[PDB]
């Protein structure tokens, strides 16, 4: 897996849980990991999607990975393998 | 190794919000008050018990939202935003002011920028 189209939405979402619950191998494995959601989503908010979400949707990894998904549709980006 | 010792300070809701300040963020005095006199092997180690301790008690918690509660709970520590982040430095961070390792009243939690 490279880019966030090699991931289905399922298995995005349980990356996301993942960081979410801080379930890392170790603390240094959940900054790869919100580093790698980062690099994999491409949202100029990066870390802030997880941390410091706007108000106006959940925050939970649903949220996260709606906002994900409506942000990459809407500016012209790939989404999740099917 | 080391004791913990000192006071730290009162803090409020938002304590955090400090640590992005040209001061930084005291240890607050009830954390201090939980890991004073306590003996730890490493930096490390008392880092992580900062954490923990901040998991525990519900008002240094209460404006961590669950994904960052999540991470103080293992001990360790919570995300900044990410306009005080640099490099792969993402996370709260301890800085000594100088002067002793474990002397609460000589440590900030500062972002990383």
């Amino acid at each position: 897996k490279h880019s966030i189209s090699d991931y289905t939405e399922a298995e995005f979402l349980e990356f996301v849980k993942k960081i979410a619950r801080a379930e890392g191998a170790t603390e240094c494995d959940d900054n790869k990991l919100v580093r790698e959601f980062e690099r994999l989503t491409e949202h100029p908010d990066g870390s802030d999607l997880i941390y410091y979400p706007r108000d106006d949707r959940e925050d939970s990894p649903e949220g996260i990975v709606k906002e994900i998904k409506e942000w990459r549709a809407a500016n012209g980006k790939s989404g999740f393998k099917q | 190794p080391g004791k913990a010792t000192g006071k730290g300070k009162p803090v409020g809701d938002k304590w955090l919000d400090d640590a992005g300040k040209d001061s930084g963020a005291p240890i607050p005095d009830r954390i201090a008050d939980k890991l004073r006199d306590k003996e730890f092997k490493s930096f490390d180690d008392f880092r992580k018990a900062v954490w923990e301790e901040v998991s525990k008690d519900p008002e240094l918690s209460k404006n961590l939202n669950p994904s960052n509660k999540s991470s103080v709970s293992k001990g360790y520590s919570p995300f900044t935003p990410k306009n005080q982040q640099v490099g792969c430095r993402k996370v709260y961070e301890l800085h000594h002011d100088k002067g002793e390792v474990y002397d609460m009243d000589n440590i900030r939690v500062t972002t990383p920028k």
